[PDB]
RNA sequence: AAAUCUUUCUCAC
RNA sequence: GUGAGUAAAAUUUGG
């Protein structure tokens, strides 16, 4: 009745954060005194009785994981299993339906979890927690062939359409393209135009699935705005046109680029369930979008501005092939529509980034030296460093064209560490 | 038996050391070591490296993360009863609330702006002044840090003032940002495994790998070094105030205040200390005092040693070592090709701290072990079965369960010993969802948290402001009438929907349910 | 949305009403005037005209949707807005000058910066230390570990019996005899009896540590799991004899004797004397009604007892077994004995590690991991990492450290690396 | 008595 | 078992 004055003296108003920080009761700390606390007054026994009487019947049932693939032991690598958060509209609806406001509030935030994994699949599939060894995948077996081919980097059976090879758009596909200032979303049956005012994605029909995908890619809030209209709109022409299909897996948003600031989406395919970037996959992905503008499909450890500065510094002294590789990397790591000067030609070079003796960039846990890339190391010639002159037990002999790893070279009678080997980054030339 | 392991093993299967001894001795040893270093006899605390190349952040707007300023953890609150300073132990939330009440500031951002915009130190901010704030922020309280594996003699940790924490948050956020902008590979926010994986690739280009720890890292980081780093990145008067408080810090040992002119009191500024080294060179992959580097010739090793010395990073001759077939950082060891070293490594056992919480923690540990190459799945399944049997031996008593439902675990009177694979694949009774690592909180966890909310240092009569609109930002200001109205409106809506409390929500199960 | 303008917004509304009573302007900074389930597009919202309004300074754009009406606050005299009504409202409401504070930057120099810098300058500063000379050498050999073990042996010696470690083996008595022996041992020691429980009372303390010696290894420890479970259970139920399948213990709270009025119940800090039984044969033999058994005691504080009781012996042993080399047979003092040794003494060493609340074996394990993974180390400093007798105190920690060093030596001998 | 500055507090209801 | 005070009342013990 008057505890507000006692808790906050001399203040009439306080923030919600401070007020809620005073009544925290959902934090668990594992301590030595756990058993004594649970025993005191049969706290745990009474809690179990209450949970079995009241809480358990309200727990909903969920299905069990069934999808499995064959896995193999592989080098330890970080798997990033991004879990999207509740959308604003869905959160509002759930709250209106009498759901707990605090939990729904906590659920709006997209959460990224990185976990070590030592097993790999033939398609670089992601795995459920603790089931990488058994090969339980986050994806589910597809029904039709087009769904399976859309996600596949190299579809087995082309169908003459953009989903599974070069071609035009089917009825189950859609695209989003930036024309001038407006984002045109074409499904084939319905056409829509969107624009960002300050932080929303203004559109006539925000509920449009392509509109939701575009909002996720651009990191905006869908907002209804009938005033949005466009004049130039060659959506029918591009829909009936044929575009080359890149040999790359889907980006984290579940789309594949087909033109400058243009992406293809499948109605029944959601967020990517396979590893987008890998040692064997990074450079093909970079080459696929060298002239397609920023993508935002790769996470970089550190400041994006610093990574772009190092990329530009390497670009200054590079060759046309290395220059294209660097531009592809810059496009890969740049978020879409966040005012980033990813164009290495138009980016102002700074001299403070040229003083360091090596330019390093970390993409999805992969560390790449841009100076070495300029020297044609990751794609043309492998790097060798001698570890010892003695034969180590348990290590294989040096192959003809070695991939990354430690091998015993009998010709030099020495243990060698191969890194930046085309045999790992450019297996298929 | 850790000695006869075929692979690498740190012997983390048992818990860490613990005891009830007072922290006075450890605090005194730490302060004495810092004082000895200040004399320039044992180690070096004078920073001679060049930090003029660090980017300047003085033009960035001043922002504060409010959530980081409130917690259930402990802190020191300074009061004056009869002209004598009294240091009290209070929850950090309580300490910051008391500070805001004293300064009559709505939020910590308002308080910092007012502190930075007063014409003089003597000007009053509510019931205090910047002079009084600086005087009070230099007081610390000592405590013991137990359960640290490999440290038979427990170390001393320190509780600071809310004002000190308020400035430290800003300086540490900016130091972390500068590190992200400057370091060759950013690793401040990464885990031990990610750091090891990146370090393997970084050091693959050279022969010898130096895995390094520093000795008494906190006691050799002086206020001068912190001020130098903060001035290099443009912290303005905030850095000056923090350095002034650090130089005049006093620790309450038992009943006496002891001056500690040197040191930074056990990792008060981890990011700034790391920047002290990273701002002078880019040949180290480091955080805190744990670093890894590589070299080819003895001259490079001498250069590395000189760089470490000039950065006040005194190499620990006891622990630092050179290797050629493996690398190690943050207790994670990899082969030079980036593969996890065979053996148990840093795998830690799970003690008996509750019937279901122990099983949940064991499941999480085994999932982590099997996801990497540490353990085959069948071994993990056998270990989980064994853990269930021991939990049954320890907890299947009338003191805990008084139940006999078949689907319950054998440790709660049931006849169910769940398979590890079945639990991981959600092929189990709904009661077992909480035991899943990603499942909801366990019954033991909930009861323990509720009980912990009622301790003397945390209990309160304030009515909880729960079940809020997911759209209203938490930075908005409310009064007693505002919270009353909000609660009344929410209760009216729930009653109109024929409910008295909001429906429980679990987002993972909710997603799983969606077709 | 910026809190700087929040107060301004509150002034703009000023109890303006529409539709005969309903509030006209809704402030986006108020938790009660905000429309639930509606994203905010401006500082305030006019319900009658259904339009968002945002306040900006002359030449300072704010991140709001374009359709939002802007009320530019001119620098000198007036307030200009696209809508005339909003301009009039601004003029009438802003009778005074509610100047809004500027944006504070992190590198903001306060008036007292120079004074505080002078004060810091006048305070003590550190002096440059000496640059250390680092010499890299090979890791220590077996001889160094043997020397450390020999130093421990010479300095401290060995006990005649295994003391509480002997409790890891079953004593030749049944449940009733064990309870009888424990109760009569408590009686013979003048332990106070109250409320059906035993209490140990103390008056003065010598204030010096007890004697430290190395515990000889019993043959085996089949009762390690029961022993740890009983240690966990007893402290929460102290004062009474607690049984298991094959052994029993008695935890006696230790409280100060303060005359007629003395502490009757232990709190969260009372220490416990754990009393256990083992086969007779040492100086601790106790006899009653023809029952003979060695009675061994252990003084523990609540944290130590909780730490000891929560360890899982079986799971730890299995995890170690997963990737373990062959364990050699060792003698009673941790020496290699191929002809008369026992391989079950390793279970006893694990039990000793569990009993050691100091967990000194973890430091030895970490240093041995570093030793195995090291190609070069600092001269005379890496070896000293194996000297940990100065950081521990007590028979149990000392024996744990000695047998950890013995295990390191045994590994270096049987399976050289 | 022992793993020896530790084995520890008041008041109202 | 319910609260109030003691440089503290067991989520103790910080970054
Ligand atoms: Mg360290
Ligand atoms: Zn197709
Ligand atoms: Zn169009
Ligand atoms: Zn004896």
């Amino acid at each position: 009745m008057s505890q507000f004055g006692k808790s906050f003296k001399g203040r009439t108003e306080v923030t919600i954060t401070e007020y809620r920080s005073h009544t925290v009761k959902d934090v668990h700390r594992s301590l030595l005194t756990a058993d004594k606390s649970l025993r005191k007054s049969f706290c745990f026994r009474n809690a179990l009785n209450q949970f079995l009487d009241k809480d358990l019947p309200l727990l909903p049932i969920r299905p069990k994981l069934e999808s499995r693939v064959a896995v193999k032991k592989s080098k330890l690598r970080s798997q990033l299993s991004f879990r999207p958060g509740l959308t604003q509209e869905e959160a509002i609806d759930l709250y209106n339906k009498g759901y707990d406001g605090d939990s729904v509030s906590g659920a709006l935030q997209d959460r990224v979890v990185n976990e070590p994994v030592a097993y790999s699949s033939a398609d670089n599939d992601k795995f459920h927690r603790g089931l990488a060894a058994l090969g339980y995948t986050l994806a589910d077996r597809a029904f039709d062939t087009c769904e399976s081919g859309f996600v596949r980097a190299i579809p087995t059976t082309p169908c003459g359409f953009i989903c599974c090879g070069p071609g035009s758009f089917k009825d189950s596909l859609g695209f989003v393209i930036k024309i001038g200032e407006f984002w045109h979303m074409y499904d084939g049956f319905q056409h829509f135009v969107a624009v960002e005012d300050a932080k929303f994605l203004a559109s006539k029909s925000p509920s449009f699935w392509l509109a939701k995908r575009l909002a996720k890619r651009l990191n905006l809030v869908p907002k209804e705005d009938p005033s949005v209209a466009a004049a130039e709109c060659p959506c029918k022409k591009v829909w009936e046109a044929s575009f080359a299909r890149a040999p790359t897996a889907l980006d984290p948003f579940g789309g594949r680029a087909f033109c400058d600031q243009g992406w293809v989406y499948h109605r029944d395919v959601g967020y990517a369930t396979a590893n987008h970037i890998s040692q064997e996959t990074l450079f093909q992905q970079a080459l696929s979008v060298r002239n397609l503008g920023p993508q935002g499909s790769a996470n970089v450890s550190g400041s994006i501005h610093t990574a772009l500065d190092r990329l530009r510094a390497a670009y200054s002294r590079g060759t046309p092939a290395s220059r294209s590789i660097l531009q592809g990397l810059a496009n890969l790591i740049t978020p879409v529509g966040e005012n980033f000067e990813c164009d290495l030609d138009k980016r102002k070079l700074n001299i403070k980034a040229l003083r360091s003796p090596e330019r390093y960039i970390t993409i999805e846990g992969l560390v790449v030296n841009l100076d070495d890339v300029v020297r044609g190391f990751y794609l043309d010639k492998a790097k060798v460093t001698v570890l010892s002159r003695s034969k180590w037990m348990g290590y294989e002999d040096l192959p003809q064209k070695p991939p990354n790893g430690t091998f015993y070279c009998r010709k030099r009678k020495a243990m060698l560490l191969i890194s930046c080997s085309p045999g790992t980054y450019a297996k298929k030339r | 038996m850790w000695a006869f392991q075929e692979g690498v093993c740190k012997g983390n299967l048992l818990s860490g050391p613990t005891s009830m001894k007072a922290p006075d001795s450890a605090a005194r040893e730490s302060i004495d070591r810092a004082s000895e270093i200040m004399t320039g006899k044992s180690y070096n605390a004078v920073h001679t490296g060049d930090l003029s190349k660090l980017p300047n952040q003085g033009e960035s707007p001043l922002r504060i993360v409010d959530s980081d300023l409130y917690s259930e953890r402990s802190c020191c609150w300074v009061i004056e009863k009869e002209g004598r300073v009294v240091c009290k132990s209070t929850t950090l939330t309580r300490g910051m609330t008391s500070l805001l009440n004293t300064t009559k500031c709505s939020s910590p951002s308002e308080l910092i702006c007012k502190v930075l915009t007063v014409e003089s130190l003597s000007e009053k901010i509510g019931d205090t002044s910047v002079e009084e704030l600086l005087s009070h922020g230099r007081y610390f309280k000592c405590a013991l840090r137990d359960q640290e594996r490999g440290k038979p003699k427990s170390r001393a940790i320190f509780l600071s003032h809310p004002f000190f924490r308020l400035l430290s948050s800003v300086v540490e956020t900016h130091a972390r940002s500068v590190l992200s902008k400057v370091s060759a590979v950013y690793t401040a926010t990464a885990s031990a495994e990610q750091r090891a994986m990146m370090a393997a690739q970084v050091v693959e280009s050279r022969k010898h790998v130096l895995n390094g720890d520093c000795t008494k890292y906190n006691e050799a980081i002086d206020a001068d070094t912190l001020l130098k780093v903060w001035d290099a990145i443009g912290m303005g008067s905030i850095g000056v105030m923090l350095a002034y408080m650090v130089r005049r810090k006093c620790v309450l040992i038992k009943d006496t205040l002891v001056e500690c002119p040197g040191g930074m009191l056990m990792g008060m500024f981890n990011a700034t200390a790391t920047l002290a080294l990273q701002g002078t060179t880019d040949r180290f992959l480091s955080f805190s005092d744990d670093f890894i580097t590589s070299f080819n010739s003895p001259a490079e090793l001498r250069e590395i040693e000189d760089l470490l010395f000039a950065s006040c990073h005194n190499l620990s001759l006891k622990k630092s070592y050179i290797s050629v077939a493996s690398l190690e950082i943050n207790s994670c060891t990899l082969t030079r090709d980036g593969d996890l070293a065979t053996g148990l490594g840093c795998t830690a056992g799970v003690p008996f701290r509750g019937p279901l919480v122990t099983l949940k923690q064991t499941a999480a540990m085994l999932s982590g072990a099997v996801d990497s190459g540490v353990m085959p799945f069948h071994s993990a399944e056998r270990l989980f079965q064994i853990k269930q049997q021991e939990c049954a031996y320890r907890y299947n008593n009338p003191t805990y369960t008084t139940r006999n439902e078949d689907f319950l675990p054998t440790c709660l009177g049931g006849k169910t010993v769940i398979s590890f694979q079945s639990l991981l694949t959600w092929d189990c009774h709904p009661f077992w969802y909480q035991v899943h690592p990603d499942g909801p909180d366990t019954i033991d966890q909930k009861v323990l948290s509720v009980l912990a909310s009622k301790t003397r240092r945390r209990r309160t009569r304030l009515e909880a402001l729960s079940d809020l609109d997911p759209l209203v930002p938490h930075r908005l200001l409310v009064s007693e009438s505002d919270v009353s109205k909000i609660r009344a409106a929410r209760q009216a809506h729930l009653k109109s929907l024929g409910l008295e409390q909001p429906t429980n929500f679990n987002y993972a199960i909710y997603k799983a349910v969606q077709p | 949305m910026d809190s700087r303008f929040a107060q301004l917004t509150g002034v703009f509304c000023d109890d303006f009403t529409y539709s005969e009573g309903s509030r006209r302007f809704l402030s986006s900074y108020s938790t009660v005037e905000r429309r639930p389930g509606v994203p905010v597009e401006g500082d305030c919202y006019d319900c009658l005209k259904n339009k968002w309004i945002a306040f900006e300074l002359e030449g300072q754009p704010r991140k709001f949707p374009k359709a939002t009406v802007r009320c530019i606050l001119n620098n000198d005299a007036t307030y200009v807005c696209s809508e005339q009504e909003y301009q009039q409202i601004c003029k009438v409401q802003f009778k005074d000058y509610l100047e809004i504070d500027g944006v504070v930057k992190v590198g903001h120099k306060a008036s007292y910066d120079a004074e505080l810098r002078e004060r810091l300058l006048e305070l003590p500063h550190p002096k440059s230390g000496p640059k250390p000379r680092i010499e890299w050498v090979a890791p220590p050999r077996l001889a160094d570990i043997s020397k450390e073990t020999a130093e421990l042996k010479r300095q401290y010696g060995f006990f005649e019996c295994s003391k509480f470690l002997a409790c890891g083996e079953e004593c030749g008595l049944d449940q009733e005899a064990r309870e009888l022996i424990l109760n009569e041992y408590a009686r013979d020691r003048e332990f106070e009896f109250r409320n059906g429980g035993w209490i140990q009372r103390y008056t003065v303390a010598s204030h010096k540590p007890a004697t430290q010696k190395i515990l000889p290894l019993p043959a085996s420890a089949p009762l390690a799991r029961e022993l740890l479970m009983l240690i966990a259970r007893s402290t929460t139920q102290a004062g009474k004899v607690l049984h298991s399948d094959n052994t029993s213990i008695l935890a006696v709270p230790v409280m100060r004797d303060s005359g007629k009025h003395s502490k009757r119940r232990p709190t969260a800090s009372t220490h416990h004397l754990v009393v256990g039984l083992s086969k007779p044969g040492c100086e601790h033999d106790f006899e009653f009604d023809g029952y003979r058994a060695a009675v061994h005691v252990m003084h523990l504080d609540p944290k130590q007892s909780a730490n000891i009781g929560e360890q899982d012996f079986v799971s730890t042993r299995e995890i170690y077994k997963l990737d373990m080399l062959e364990l050699p047979p060792i003698s009673r003092k941790g020496d290699l004995d191929r002809a008369s040794g026992l391989e079950t003494r390793w279970d006893v060493i694990l039990l000793l590690e569990c009993l050691d609340s100091t967990r000194v074996s973890q430091a030895v394990a970490q240093h041995f991991n570093r030793h195995r993974l090291a190609l070069s180390v600092c001269k005379d400093e890496f070896r000293k990492g194996y000297q940990l007798a100065s950081e521990i105190r007590g028979t149990i920690p000392l024996s744990s450290l000695y047998y950890s060093l013995c295990a390191v030596r045994l590994r270096m001998t049987v399976h050289p690396f």
